[PDB]
C-alpha cells in the first residue's frame, strides 16, 4: 500500500496515436522472448550439471583403459598410465595403412600347443625403411612384444580390428579381411532432430486503402466544387 | 518520412533488406538502385536525403567509420523510397577498396510512386526475422553439442561392455541377450 | 589440463522496445482533401462581422 502511495507526485491536451500495433507487437515479443529464454536457460543449466555428473564415470573409465581415454581427452592417439593420482601421456607414432602386413597363421610352429592369442603383423615406418615384427592390439594399435599367446583350442573363431575394418581368423588360420558393412550394427547413440525455422516473408496488406476511404463519402466536396466552378468557361 | 541512423543492409536470396532496430522495421528492395531520374518532380528527395545524411554522419559516426560511395536510393516494397549511405569502420578499414566498388556497382518516362498506408508488415517481418534468427541459432548450437556428446560417450560404452557384455548388449540390442567378446 | 566436458553456449534473447510508428497521421489525412468543408464554412460565415 505504501509503495503504491509513493507514486502520487498550466494545462495540456494529450494527443493519442492512431495505431495500437506497436504495443501489441511489444506484448507478443515480450511473451515469446520470456518463454524461449526461460526454456533455453533451463537447458543450459541441466547440460552443465550433466557434464560434472559424467566426470565421475570418466575417472573409472581412465583407470580401466588410459590409452583410449587419454586419446579422446587429449585429441590425438597417445599412451597413458597413472602416476598415483595423475595421468602421464606421450604421443604415438603413426604408420601408413599400406605398410602393415597381417601374417597368415596364428600358431607358432616352434612350440606346438601354443598359438598366438592375437594376430601378429609386420610393418614399416618409412616406405623404404626396415621391416618390424609386431602383434595386432586393440583399435589398430601395433604392439611390439608378441607375448599374447593362448593354448590352441578347437572352435577358434575371431575378428580383429584391422585398418578401417576387420580381419577374420578361423582355427588360428587367416580366413579373410572383412569391411565394416558386413556386420549388423547396433548403436549407443540417442537421436535428436532439429530443423531450422524457415524464412517467411510478410507482404503488405490493407483492408481498406485511403482512396476507398476518400470515396466512402457520398459527396467529395472538392470535386463537386471543381466541377461546378467550370460552368461559365463551359 | 523517417530518418534512420543505424540501418543495416543485408543481402540474401536476391534481395536487399534494410533493417532499422531503432524504428523496428525491415524493408525489402531489389539489388539495384532506383534511379531518382524517374521520379516526377522530386528534387527534395536528393536534397533532403543528402542534407539529412550529412547531419547524421556529422552527429554520430565522424570518428568511427568512413563514408563508402555516394548515396544510393532503393525502392522498397510497399512503395517506400530509401536513401542510403554505406559505411565501414576504422577497424577492418583494409577492405575499403573492394567494398567501395561493390557499392558503386549498384547504380544502373516518369512515374509517381505510391506508398502504402500500413507499415505493420515490415515491422512484423523485422520481429519474425529477429526471433527466428535467435531461436535457430541456439537450437543449432544444442544440436551440435548433443552430437559431440554421443561420440564422446561411445568411449565409455566400450569399456562398459568389456565389464558386463550381457547388460550392455541387452540395452544396445533392445532385448535381453547374452554376449561376449570375440576379440574386437 | 584436459577436459571431458562438451561446451554449449546459450545467451538470452535481449530485450527490445517497439516505438510507435505511423506512415500517415489522421491530421495529414484530414489535410489530404483539397478543401476542408468545415474550415471554408467558418471562414466564409465571418464576412458581415468582419
Ligand atoms: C527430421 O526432420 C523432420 C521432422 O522434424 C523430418 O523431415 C520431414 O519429414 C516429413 C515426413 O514426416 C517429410 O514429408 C518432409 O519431406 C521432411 N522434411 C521437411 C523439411 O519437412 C525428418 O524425417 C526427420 N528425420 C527423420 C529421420 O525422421
Ligand atoms: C558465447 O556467446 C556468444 C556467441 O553466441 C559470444 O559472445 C559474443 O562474441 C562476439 C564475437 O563472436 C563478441 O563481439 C561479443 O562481445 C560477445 N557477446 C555478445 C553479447 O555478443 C561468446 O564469445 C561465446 N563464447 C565463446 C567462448 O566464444
Ligand atoms: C524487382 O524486380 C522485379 C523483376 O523485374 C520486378 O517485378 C519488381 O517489381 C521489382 N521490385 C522493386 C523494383 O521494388
Amino acid at each position: 500500500h505504501l509503495r503504491e502511495q509513493s507514486r502520487k507526485p498550466s494545462v495540456e491536451r494529450i494527443k493519442t496515436t492512431s495505431s495500437i500495433e506497436f504495443a501489441r507487437l511489444q506484448f507478443t515479443y515480450n511473451h515469446i522472448q520470456r518463454h524461449v529464454n526461460d526454456m533455453l536457460g533451463r537447458v543450459a543449466i541441466a547440460w552443465c550439471e550433466l557434464q560434472n555428473h559424467e566426470l565421475t564415470l570418466w575417472n573409472e573409465a581412465r583407470k580401466l583403459n588410459p590409452n583410449a581415454i587419454a586419446s579422446v581427452t587429449v585429441g590425438r592417439r597417445v599412451s597413458a598410465r597413472m602416476l598415483g593420482d595423475v595421468m602421464a601421456v606421450s604421443t604415438c607414432v603413426p604408420v601408413a595403412a599400406d605398410n602393415v602386413i597381417v601374417q597368415n597363421s596364428m600358431r607358432i610352429s616352434s612350440r606346438p600347443g601354443a598359438c598366438y592369442s592375437r594376430p601378429l603383423v609386420s610393418f614399416r615406418y618409412e616406405d623404404q625403411g626396415p621391416l618390424v615384427e609386431g602383434q595386432l592390439g586393440e583399435n589398430n594399435e601395433l604392439r611390439l612384444t608378441r607375448d599374447a599367446i593362448e593354448p590352441c583350442t578347437v572352435g577358434h573363431r575371431r575378428y580383429f580390428t584391422f585398418g578401417g575394418g576387420y580381419v577374420y581368423f578361423e582355427e588360428y588360420a587367416y580366413s579373410h579381411q572383412l569391411s565394416r558393412a558386413d556386420i549388423t550394427t547396433v548403436s549407443t547413440f540417442i537421436d535428436l532432430n532439429i530443423t531450422m525455422l524457415e524464412d517467411h516473408e510478410f507482404v503488405p496488406l490493407e483492408v481498406y486503402t485511403r482512396h476507398e476511404i476518400k470515396d466512402s463519402g457520398l459527396l467529395d466536396y472538392t470535386e463537386v466544387q471543381r466541377r461546378n466552378q467550370l460552368h461559365d468557361l463551359r | 518520412w523517417q530518418e534512420v541512423d543505424e540501418m543495416l543492409r543485408s543481402e540474401y536470396g536476391g534481395s536487399f533488406r534494410f533493417s532499422s532496430d531503432a524504428i523496428s522495421t525491415t524493408f525489402t528492395t531489389n539489388l539495384t538502385e532506383y534511379p531518382l531520374s524517374r521520379v516526377d518532380l522530386g528534387d527534395c528527395i536528393g536534397k533532403d536525403a543528402r542534407d539529412a545524411m550529412d547531419r547524421i554522419f556529422a552527429r554520430r559516426y565522424n570518428a568511427t567509420h568512413i563514408k563508402v560511395g555516394q548515396p544510393q536510393y532503393y525502392l522498397a516494397n510497399g512503395g517506400f523510397l530509401i536513401a542510403y549511405q554505406p559505411l565501414l569502420s576504422n577497424t577492418l578499414a583494409e577492405l575499403y577498396v573492394r567494398e567501395h566498388l561493390r557499392e558503386q556497382s549498384r547504380k544502373p518516362s516518369v512515374e509517381r510512386i505510391k506508398t502504402t498506408s500500413s507499415i505493420e508488415f515490415a515491422r512484423l517481418q523485422f520481429t519474425y526475422n529477429h526471433i527466428q534468427r535467435h531461436v535457430n541459432d541456439m537450437l543449432g548450437r544444442v544440436a551440435i553439442a548433443w552430437c559431440e556428446l554421443q561420440n564422446h560417450e561411445l568411449t565409455l560404452w566400450n569399456e562398459a561392455r568389456k565389464l558386463n557384455p550381457n547388460a550392455i548388449a541387452s540395452v544396445t540390442v533392445g532385448r535381453r541377450v547374452s554376449a561376449r567378446m570375440l576379440g574386437d
